[PDB]
């Protein structure tokens, strides 16, 4: 009766691994930038970084309107799954545009990549495009887990944990655009 | 799968491996004694570069690294008053991963195409190694696997300490070897990741043709250098902070007196942990640093002495009132308080920008650190190894040869590295394979001579221990040492009942 | 057979090499006392010298004991840092009198090529220059980075590919010298040594260029340039009687675009 929420602070510290990664990385980009846009430069129109954002933004509250109707508020079994589902959908979507764009950024470029501003950037997201792969797969896996096992009030450790991992992710994404895209350009 | 036994689990790896590293070094260090090609029989640098460089590549990440990840692994628990460690299955893999990197290292060596870019492996030298270049590749891989591992330990253990000590114990009653264990441990957290990123950046360079560091398309070297060196300095802190702990207890016990300046030392450990993420440029000075950015990174590191004095002086006062014993353990403790503070100045000296301009990457450099490492860190490992050898094996240490291996170990260090300092003033270029100036050719002989002794000693101890396990005076007491050694672990049986305690 | 800083034949070296000794003599105030307290202990505080092991906790002026003094060191041996931290440093610092030559380093594979902007010749593994005069150093790299360093002159600095390194120097005595490489190790990183021929006066210096002027070889182009930079360890002290008007820039450019 104490070891219950141990993996929590024991994961909350775990973010200090994927929290600094996203900081030194930014530092690289933040460097690989002032090199002055010399000729070849790929621009981005303010539409995808609004549909990408929105999507990934609804999740910030696809768990805010959920956590409660997940256990906190008097649990209701299923009433904690169909929502995860929706949530997984937006994850698979957010990752979609994250792929449509790239393709488009290699359909014109017949292979050979150039410059770092289509390098660092070209990777900055990648990570943010992987973190939201496993952190999007572990979610759905535990989904099928919450089925047979089925968690309940107080007893929900992981889904309130993950609701901190991901809740952090979007935070990192409430910059990406609000620094790279808009500002950069 | 039990923290305690995993603890040993480490040490083993280390020992079995120093039988390799040493051998490796013990051998190449010869070439600088005689002139010409020598009995070596080596064609151009190919191998020299590899070897002498692979060395330091190892000793830092695979044989001396285990120390902290090993010790805290076998003694932090039993003394705070617990039953094992927070994340079971994980504490296991924290090692098993550091293991992978092992066999993974001799994978680049099992083909003779092992890198030679500096234990760190700088740019223009790394990526340019032809398309067939799988050499550094293995190097960039072994440290990744191994990377993640030690990354957990600092997490795992961090939790154990912040949620599983002894009931009633306030964070203030925390033992020395524990306070320090925290500090250095948190470090592996807020610092070790840095490398991972960096290591990846390269990954793409040599594997995907990206230009994270190619200035011919957009990349820059002045970036890669910052990261490795930003997180590098810390590496030198997590590998000695813990020793403070081990050192404190080995001292206090036998001298029969509590560790003076408690609070004082307390924050020291704290302080020392802060002023570390902002002083890395002292590895940059030559690579063009802003005369003003010189200070922000040169001056910072210069204050870091004050924190070092605390510890030392504080242990002294722990001696001032007498009744100290000088057995195996307390003997190393000696060396520390000596050698360590020896090379210390060297760091206080190089601290100033210009003071190093002539010595940087010169033998002096090699002499500055091996000091604080060999006689400052490698002493710890051994020093502690004694104090706790029973608490984990069921038997005490042969005080005979223990006093023997010691001397050969203190003596030789100097006959093998104090000479290097000279070579530095006359300005000797590091990792060279071919030199000529008769002068250097001389000190080198002394140096390459200081080892013949150190070498043989690594044998005496290692042979003594064997003699200590098989043959033993089976101790059946609970505490072979005086009442001075007072930490919850001791009260326990040696060894502990298999299910801990 | 030496145990002290390089031969005092340079102005800078003084306020750069003296630094070390000066401070080392003002640091000892600690190590000596540290190599004092640690020693004296196993002495009188021993078993046969102290019936037992009494016990106490603090006083807080025990820290003071060794408190204000360390920081006193890290102040004296601190103020110096700041001030002293200049001279050799880059940036721009102007100081001319229409005499200070301006060499340009082109450390290629295991050799040290040079470019004389207003002379017309070229070198490999040896750069001469007058005495008591400014030596303007323009440096960079064609292959991997390296270090430009003259021991007896305490003059070191990097040489990163695609960039200009700034450093100047003053020799205050004739004689030749030698220059070593950078921390990097590999086939030949231990053979890249050059001299620093410092003749009596510039009269004999005007001739150093002369002799080269005769050299039956010139560095007129980049095609020829990559030729002298081709794989070859330990290059003999070679020369060139001609150097394309802008070879320096010729390098950076290619390795910047
Ligand atoms: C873990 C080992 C270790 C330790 C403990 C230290 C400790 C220190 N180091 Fe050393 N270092 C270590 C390992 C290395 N250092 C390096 C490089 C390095 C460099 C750059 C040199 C170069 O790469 O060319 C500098 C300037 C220092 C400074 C210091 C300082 C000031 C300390 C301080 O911690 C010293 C603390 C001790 C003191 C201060 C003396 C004791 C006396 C006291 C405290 C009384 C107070 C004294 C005064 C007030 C004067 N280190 C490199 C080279 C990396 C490479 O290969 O490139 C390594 C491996
Ligand atoms: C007394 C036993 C040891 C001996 C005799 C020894 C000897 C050497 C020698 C001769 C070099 C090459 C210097 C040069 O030519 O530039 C070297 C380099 C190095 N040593 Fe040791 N060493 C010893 C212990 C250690 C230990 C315990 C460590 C700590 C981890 C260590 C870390 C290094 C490192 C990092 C380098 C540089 C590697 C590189 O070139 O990339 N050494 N050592
Ligand atoms: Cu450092």
């Amino acid at each position: 009766h104490d070891a219950g929420g141990t993996k929590i602070f024991g994961f909350w510290i775990y973010l200090m691994s994927d929290c600094i990664l996203f900081s030194i990385l930014f530092a690289t980009y933040a460097v690989l930038v002032n090199g002055t846009a010399g000729g070849p430069t790929g621009k981005d129109i303010f539409e995808l970084p609004f549909v990408l954002v929105e999507t990934f933004l609804l999740l910030f509250s696809s768990i805010t309107y959920g956590m409660a109707a997940i256990a906190m508020y008097k649990n209701n079994k299923s009433q904690v799954i169909s929502w995860l589902a929706l949530t997984w959908l937006f994850g698979a979507g957010f990752i979609g545009m994250e792929i449509y764009e790239f393709h488009h950024l290699i359909v014109n470029g017949m292979g050979p990549d150039r410059s770092g501003f289509l390098s660092a950037f070209f990777a900055l997201v990648g990570t943010h495009g992987l973190h939201v792969t496993s952190g999007l797969i572990w979610m759905a896996v535990l989904m099928v887990q919450i089925a047979r096992r089925g968690l309940t009030s107080t007893n929900r450790t992981r889904i309130m944990c993950l609701s901190l991992f991901w809740h952090f992710l979007d935070v990192v994404w409430i910059c990406v655009f609000t620094v790279v895209y808009l500002m950069g350009a | 799968v039990d923290h305690k036994r995993l603890g040993i689990m480490y040490i083993i790896v280390a020992i079995v491996m120093l039988l390799r590293g040493f051998a490796d070094a013990i051998m190449m260090r010869s070439q600088q004694a005689l002139a010409s090609a020598g009995e070596a029989g080596f064609l151009p640098p190919h191998h020299y570069d590899q070897i002498f460089t692979a060395h330091g590549v190892i000793m830092i990440f695979f044989v001396a690294m285990p120390f902290v990840i090993g010790l805290m692994n076998l003694v932090v628990p039993l003394q705070i008053g617990a039953r094992d460690v927070a994340f079971p299955f994980l504490n296991n893999l924290s090692f098993w991963f550091t293991v992978v990197g092992v066999i993974l290292v001799n994978v680049s060596l099992g083909v003779g195409e092992f890198a030679q870019t500096g234990w760190l492996a700088y740019p223009p030298l790394s990526g340019i190694e032809y398309s067939p270049g799988v050499g550094v590749d293995y190097w960039i891989w072994s440290l990744q696997l191994s990377g993640i591992g030690t990354t957990l330990t600092g997490i795992n253990f961090f939790v154990t300490i912040l949620k599983m000590r002894a009931p009633g114990m306030t964070m203030f009653k925390m033992p020395v070897f524990t306070w320090a264990s925290l500090c250095a441990n948190v470090l592996i957290i807020a610092s070790f990741p840095i490398l991972t990123v960096t290591v990846a950046l390269l990954t793409l360079d040599r594997y995907l043709g990206t230009h994270f560091f190619t200035n011919d398309m957009g990349g820059n070297m002045m970036m890669y250098i910052n990261l490795i060196w930003a997180w590098g300095h810390p590496e030198v802190y997590i590998l000695i902070l813990p020793v403070f702990g081990v050192f404190s207890e080995i001292a206090a016990t036998f001298s029969r007196k509590r560790l003076f300046g408690y609070t004082s030392l307390v924050w020291a450990t704290v302080c020392i942990t802060v002023l570390s993420f902002i002083v890395w440029l002292h590895h940059f000075f030559t690579m063009g640093a802003g005369a003003n950015v010189n200070a922000f990174f040169g001056i910072t590191t210069m204050i870091i002495a004050i924190p070092t004095g605390v510890k030392i002086f504080n242990w002294l006062f722990t001696m001032y009132q007498g009744r100290i014993v000088f057995h195996s353990a307390m003997l190393w403790t000696i060396g520390f308080i000596v050698t360590f503070s020896v090379g210390g100045m060297t760091g206080v000296l190089l601290a100033v920008p210009g003071a190093d301009f002539v010595l940087h990457n010169s033998l002096f450099l090699i002499a500055h650190f091996h000091n604080v490492i060999i006689g400052g860190v490698v002493f710890g490992c051994f020093a502690g190894m004694t104090y706790w050898w029973p608490k984990a094996f069921g038997f005490k240490l042969n005080e005979t040869w223990g006093k023997r291996a010691f001397w050969f170990w203190i003596i030789g260090f100097f006959v093998a590295f104090m000479p290097l300092y000279a070579l530095g003033f006359m300005g000797m270029t590091r990792r060279l394979s071919q030199q000529i100036d008769p002068q250097f050719h001389t000190m080198l002989m002394i140096a390459a001579s200081g080892a013949v002794l150190i070498a043989l000693g690594i044998l005496c101890l290692v042979i003594q221990m064997y003699v200590s396990i098989r043959d033993r005076d089976q101790n059946r007491d609970l505490t072979g040492d005086p009442w001075g050694g007072r930490t919850l672990e001791w009260a326990t049986s040696s060894p502990p009942p298999f299910y801990n305690f | 057979s030496a145990l002290l800083d390089p031969k005092g034949q340079i102005g800078l070296e003084q306020r750069s090499l003296i630094l070390t000794a000066f401070g080392l003599m003002l640091i000892v105030v600690i190590p000596a006392i540290l190599m004092a307290v640690g020693f004296a202990w196993k002495y009188r505080a021993s078993n046969k010298d102290a019936k037992y092991s009494p016990n106490w906790s603090h006083s807080n002026k025990v820290e003071a004991v060794v408190w204000t003094v360390p920081i006193l060191i890290i102040i004296f041996l601190a103020v110096l840092t700041w001030k002293t931290t200049h001279a050799l440093e880059p940036s721009k610092p102007l100081a001319h009198d229409e005499k200070p030559i301006t060499i340009e380093v082109v450390s290629m594979d295991w050799k040290w090529f040079f470019i004389y902007p207003e002379q017309g010749i070229a070198t490999v593994n040896e750069i001469a220059f007058p005495a008591n005069t400014p030596v303007y150093f323009k440096v960079t790299s064609n292959s991997v980075m390296n270090s430009f360093f003259i021991p007896r002159l305490g003059s070191q600095i990097y040489a990163m590919a695609g960039m200009q390194t700034r450093l100047h120097l003053i020799a205050n005595e004739p004689g030749t010298y030698d220059g070593i490489s950078a921390s990097y190790s590999g086939p030949g990183f231990s053979g890249m040594k050059f001299k620093a021929i410092a003749t009596p006066d510039r009269a004999a210096f005007d001739q150093w260029v002369a002799k080269a002027k005769q050299s039956p070889n010139t560095m007129s182009d980049m095609a020829a340039f990559e030729k002298l930079a081709a794989p070859s360890e330990y290059n003999q002290v070679e020369y060139f009687s001609n150097v394309k008007p802008d070879l320096f820039a010729d390098v950076i450019n290619k390795f910047m675009a």
